[PDB]
């Protein structure tokens, strides 16, 4: 059927998303656990549950992170879907800007390593910050040797979850499902679009007040959570929706219409950006434009693409710096 | 006292016996019962409109002795003619029982029973009538096969023709049952009655243009027929003539009660339903002033 | 919990509405059924059905058709959702204004009945023409007293299932789940807003001809169909839908947001429009307004609104003959 | 890609086995309805569903009942289920003399024509003399020779679904999802299992009656019918389930345990039966023995073993009488 | 309507069922959650997620441990359901005396502060020494005066699930939903009854090993952990489900059979045990029989029992301590 | 009693009305002297009747306090040893006293801030009642026996050992060695309570309800009986009784319960 490797669990994002995937994964679905310490752990906590038909692999590595781990190349076969999450605060008490670093060069060996047995398959990258490990994983693709833009998907129906869930707050006796979101996923990179959904809207000054809402959360659920960590069940959440959706797409079961950050192919001068994308049985099919904007919400997102400009690049000068 | 507390204990008494046996709650307020007893008011009067307290006549002498064909033909008569046919229904299926004879009897059956609903008694009152003839005496399909089988035998025979064109009425077929009552009624052109009936079929038609000519003259013949002017009203509302409707109705509702009634109230015998035709009528105007605020 | 009542059973939109029902009415609550013919039929055939926690109720009524009947008013009594579904075949001739001459009156008594034992009962009103149907309906409650416009329920969601499979047909990988549709339910008097709905939409000609489509869509069942019947199926599930929705809500399971024929309360002209409107647990709690429309649009609506003034016009005036 | 294909979609245990298998397929199913006259107006009919991912395709064949007709053998292409419906209309025999031979014919025309296009079929048999024209479904496949003992089936849920809900009535709340139910297709051969059921089973007394109920429960629905038609929609339901289970198990994604008329190689004496069937992604993959019966069961399969061999042996004796 | 309360959000358990809680709750829940430590964080991280229906409240203590915390009456108004998972799940190497003094203070503070203002809500027993616990919180009600023996309930299905995954797995394409267990929970006090449930059962010799991995598994878990824990997921995902089927039988849309640790009115000797019950819009309805029972699953059953014996003389009996 | 009702509006210590001594100008010799006796049920009623009078510590609230944690009824003593503590921050028996008293029912920190308090008024058994914060009972036992050999003069100072190998399971030793603790000033309800925790720990002993009887009698003697006075802070055994003969043998004195 498929296998869904969930590479990166047992730590924070993880366990929580493998418990998810476990009950709702299709019945004949493998799942795949992957960690430096602790997985033998949850692979035999997950491993006595109900619902047989699905069956559990694990692998361990070696403390001393020796690129290329020989065991990782095990879990590796017969691979279809990839939820890289190699997320880890080391550094909680001395917060400084080395977390980029240390998570791109981590996503750079991981990616390879995964890439380097397994080419025709889909990414699904979660690790914090999306908006430049994607161009070094798209540039750590060139230079293997196979590249597909088909396949890069990043996650962002996070942003849309804390969109929707606002926006069916105010408006009591009226709900929505899904809210438009065009843009990056990183604090002034994120506009939401409250111009593509049916039923009456609120005034300005509250519409504004949502759009900031909306725009600024990190720093309110980090400060409510005593500064000790970020978010972990609301990311796990939106990856393990994003990756059935996935599997879902994949199996030939169903064409959803998501917002994804995904390479443009030149329908946009940067050519990366969240946009509706439908997707296929073999990865992205048709892409779509924005539609219409509001000409008041409109500047905004010249500043977000000019930052995102700066990201990109970011992104690929430290991927050249090292190779 | 004693020379008259017999004259109304006794008349009391027949009356509550007479009510108690099969139907027909007479109206209390009958200020006819020490001077009805020659039953030839209903003769003298009916005879030019006001066929009002004609059935009030008829009543008074109807609450003697029931084995009078007449007196239980003529109240069923009247109610049918003065557009309250619901205690006509249950007078009628009294005098059922007084033999199959007053052909009268179970002609007038079949259009009480199709004048709200009753669809299924109508048939059997018509072939009874039908069976109780012994000129021509020698199940809707099988009902309208029997008279079909009739058809030219006996030409003229208006009584048969209006009998077919009421059991046609009940059928929704009134294109042919309007030119049915059209050459029906130059046979007889001289009782309203059956020109009523044809207004009828040419109102359900969605014609009323038509139907009303059918109508206006007739009423010449006679002034009193209380259905012809409901017709008169149910028109003028269909050609959204809604002030003229409302007038109508309301000289209707004058007519129809157009007696002792304020002074001799029963038990209403359900003429709410005619006032009906007046509720929602405001509803195209929206009388805000009145609306069902006056419904008492 | 609830008790739903079906009328026209078993005559061709009645079985087949009432398996529909039965397969997705909440655990521990009943179902009943009625019709002059059959009633002792399917009602004991469906019996056999476990679905544990159901419990099915019938009455029968005499061949001759009698106002008032006083075996319908024994089964009345408890009910909380009426569904009059109560119908004529269709005759090869069948011309305009005299079968409706028919429909009309039935579906008065089919009121008078079941309106002096529980007059606090959501209604739902099936009977083809159903434009110059619910008016009569509106007026027959009006007669007693005992009148709510909250609960005027109209069923033609049917529309809307048209609607959504054909723009979803042609643009294909794309797939909408629903599309506005105000006016009323026939003819000309159906104007499907295909301009509000998420997507790049198709050409003009194009929107023209499906349009146009979903306006003169029964006429095809009918020829199809050698002359003869009509189309029960669709109006089933249609019924049945909608019925669910109106259920749940008043449980206080879900506060969904339909589009039903329900009496403007001041808003634009024609009283008995098709706006979309959101349910509630006391029947409809607001309606929500048109919204913006095109230029080719609002020449459709400009002279549907007429086509919809004749028949309400038409409709609350009936008084055949008495006589 | 599972193609299902109804043959007789045109009775009660038609139309409304169709709609039923429609709305609830998996995504990507094509549904082929076929019958003899009106198929093009109740193709037409289902035409207008939100079913998106289903292409129902109809081809209507020739009023004279010309055998292998070439409008079937079209529309039977590329197939993988068929379910065969049709048969006598509404059963105006007098007696068996003629509905085992009057249904022989058009069983004849619709195993041999769907099999020699479709050797791989799995046809299910839902015509009333199911003990007999099973038998006679195993001789037409076996006439030109693709017969396979996992392929042949028979839908028995009718007696399990009516002996399930009869118990919940009567016990209060225990549930119990299936019954072991036994025997054939018909009059005394059927027996339902109780000890096989957790719980405080009622004596024998009462459970005598609700034992007689189950093989009598075919009469009274003719009884309350006046004799117009019997078991429609019960029918449909319960083929549509089983219909529904068999293209999960083809499609891999279940792999349950049921009671179908099977062919029983060894084991019991009978060819035929009525023995518990796991499914597998082939066909049947594994039997299962009858178990453990008390006293009172003993003389009843005593019964029906004889029954069910005479049964067959008519079957038989009528075989190869045309062919 | 329903409001269910978790007492102990924060941690490895709590956090991961509220959780999967939060995704399936019926239409209108007002879950509310506390914890000492953390509580504010997860209450924002949970107040994210999209699927708007539900309100999400939260409080939390001060960091010293204060008897009777102010926080507790003042969410613990308006509740239906208390799920009690509470207690040190780190154990050290500490034998098991220590953790039953650690959770018997814990639990006698929680149950006391929790029944004095909400006396009609049902119970969730969740803490690992259930068997002596259970006692614990029956004398905690029963010296407040309020104590109802139909809702008391105590989570046992992590032993089922463990027994039913185990067999699945023999037994190949064969599946079961649900196998019975009786007795207890600690340590040698479980009985799988494998002979009541359908199938062919597997050899005797195996039959052993399987009963005695079931009967040993949080030391495997534990030794697979390297002692750095417990099963902090499969207990937060049994206890998950058990809730659910609680709020749901309390709704009324539902009438299940389950097997929990319940009081034994007459029956077995033992006050407490492990024997199916059925539950209702109250509460405890039909306690059930065990039914049949094989001869060396009633010796292990007397063992069983006499060790309970000696658990319930270890909890019914504790008293209280004091310096 | 207007006093009363001040010294009741000011000071949370709850006063019963009923005085049957008041008076008593000179109150310390004999409240003293009595205990030394036993029934110190009635000693707790002198000091209440001189610290009614005087708010001033004078050792009057420290007496009281350490009488009042002497019975168990050690709920009252942390609300009146708190007014001593606050008017006099210097003595350090009041904090060791108001340690134990915070760490019997649940307070954890309470007992460490008191240690510190107790502490630090010090230019130079505490830490078995750290011990007994914590769960290690095992090697809690150490400090305590040791205490006992230096200052084998006082029962208290071995009766914590007592509870020691009450509350740790393996009910010994105080089973058998230090059940006689009574000899001297004999009002250890503690004592009674321990010992029949440990009777019933150990198997059924349907004696222990005789013994506690008879505790709850003696704690129960003479000027007991007055009326309500806001003493149902006693409750305690009231509770326990209505466990053992719903549980034990009896199942049906449940009714003699209130």
């Amino acid at each position: 059927m498929v296998n869904v490797a969930v590479i990166g669990a047992a730590g924070g994002i993880g366990q929580s998303l493998s418990l998810l995937l476990l009950r709702e994964l299709p019945f004949g679905s493998t799942l795949s656990l992957y960690d430096v310490v602790g997985a033998p752990g949850v692979a035999a906590d997950l491993s006595h549950i109900d619902r047989a038909g699905i069956t559990v692999k694990h692998a361990a590595g070696k403390l001393p992170p020796v690129p290329r781990d020989p065991a990782l190349t095990e879990l590796a076969e017969g691979v279809d879907v990839f939820v890289i999450v190699a997320g880890v605060p080391r550094k909680p008490g001395m917060t400084r800007d080395d977390l980029f670093n240390v998570n791109a060069g981590i996503v750079m060996d991981l990616v390879l390593t995964c890439a380097s047995v397994s080419p025709n398959a889909c990414f699904c990258i979660v690790t914090n910050p999306v908006n430049s490990t994607t161009p070094i994983a798209a540039q750590t693709l060139r230079k293997i040797g196979v590249y597909n833009k088909n396949k890069l998907l990043g996650v962002s129906l996070l942003d849309g979850l804390r969109a929707t869930r606002f926006i069916n707050n105010a408006r009591h006796p009226l709900v929505v499902p899904y809210v438009p979101v065009v843009g990056g996923h990183s604090d002034v990179t994120i506009v939401p679009l409250y111009s593509q959904i049916p039923g009456p809207l609120p005034d300005e000054s509250t519409l504004k007040e949502i759009r900031k809402r909306v725009q600024v959360a990190g720093t309110e659920v980090v400060k409510a959570k005593a500064g000790r960590g970020s978010a972990t069940l609301s990311m796990a959440e939106a990856g393990a929706r994003f990756t059935m959706h996935v599997v879902k797409a994949l199996m030939g079961l169903d064409t959803p219409m998501v917002y994804a950050y995904v390479d443009t192919d030149g329908e946009h001068e940067c050519p990366f950006l969240a946009m509706p994308v439908v997707l296929g049985k073999n990865g992205i099919e048709r892409r779509l434009p924005i539609g219409p904007i509001t000409t008041v919400e409109k500047e905004m997102l010249e500043e977000a693409v000019g930052v995102v400009k700066k990201n990109i690049a970011k992104g690929e000068t430290f991927a050249r710096s090292k190779l | 006292v004693e020379e008259w507390v017999r004259e109304y204990a006794e008349a009391q008494e027949q009356l509550q016996r007479v009510q108690n046996e099969t139907n027909y709650p007479f109206e209390p307020n009958n200020p006819y019962m020490y001077h009805d007893k020659p039953m030839e008011e209903g003769i003298a009067m009916l005879q030019l409109a006001n066929m009002a307290e004609a059935a009030l006549a008829f009543e008074a002498v109807c609450q003697k002795e029931p084995e009078n064909v007449e007196a239980w033909r003529r109240l069923g008569t009247t109610q049918a003619e003065n557009e309250k046919d619901c205690l006509a229904i249950i007078a009628l299926n009294h005098a059922r029982m007084l033999d199959p004879k007053d052909i009268a009897v179970h002609a007038a059956l079949a259009v009480s029973h199709t004048n709200e609903h009753n669809v299924g008694a109508a048939l059997q009152s018509l072939r009874s009538w039908l069976l109780s003839q012994p000129q021509y005496e020698h199940e809707y399909r099988d009902c309208c096969t029997l008279l079909y089988a009739a058809v030219e035998m006996n030409p003229n025979d208006p009584q048969l023709h209006a009998s077919l064109g009421v059991l046609h009425n009940l059928s929704h077929r009134f294109d042919e049952a309007a030119k049915n009552f059209r050459r029906a009624v130059e046979l007889r052109p001289d009782d309203a009655h059956m020109w009523n009936k044809l207004g009828a079929t040419l109102a359900n038609g969605n014609r009323p243009q038509e139907a009303l000519e059918a109508y206006n003259r007739a009423l010449d013949i006679n002034p009193g027929y209380v259905r012809v002017m409901y017709n008169m009203a149910v028109s003028y509302s269909n050609m959204a003539q809604y002030p003229l409707a409302a007038k109508h109705i309301t000289r209707a509702i004058a007519l129809q009660a157009g007696g002792t009634n304020p002074q001799g109230e029963g038990s209403r015998i359900a003429t709410r339903g005619l006032w009906d035709l007046l509720r929602m009528t405001l509803n195209l105007m929206d009388r805000s002033d009145l609306v069902e605020a006056s419904w008492q």
